[PDB]
């Protein structure tokens, strides 16, 4: 920057995700209860 | 008659002239921007290669 005669500026952010699934009295298995769903495509 | 500027500061190569004369109002110098300093402390001096010779 200095010996090319040139300025930088930097950007910088710090964040995490969590999605919170507890224990429900319905589906007490973890591999299939899940808090949200989806409509995907048709065919392929 | 006409003002005479030797040219002392090493510039001249006799071998191309002796003299040149002109209308000096028909040479014009543009100053984008005038002689700036800048005092630095941090960084460094690298080579072409990337290497650096001074931190």
């Amino acid at each position: 920057l200095m010996q090319q005669d040139s300025k930088a500026l930097r950007v910088v952010f710090r964040v995490g995700f969590q999605v919170a699934n507890p224990m429900t009295r319905l589906n007490p298995n973890e591999a299939t209860r899940y808090p949200a769903g989806v409509i995907i495509p048709a065919g392929g | 008659g006409f003002p005479l500027n030797e040219v002392t500061s090493g510039v001249w190569d006799a071998d191309e002239a002796i003299l040149l004369g002109a209308d000096w109002s028909k040479v014009v110098i543009g100053i984008r921007q005038d002689i700036t300093f800048d005092l630095f402390s941090e960084g460094v001096i690298s080579d072409s290669d990337g290497k650096v010779v001074l931190n």
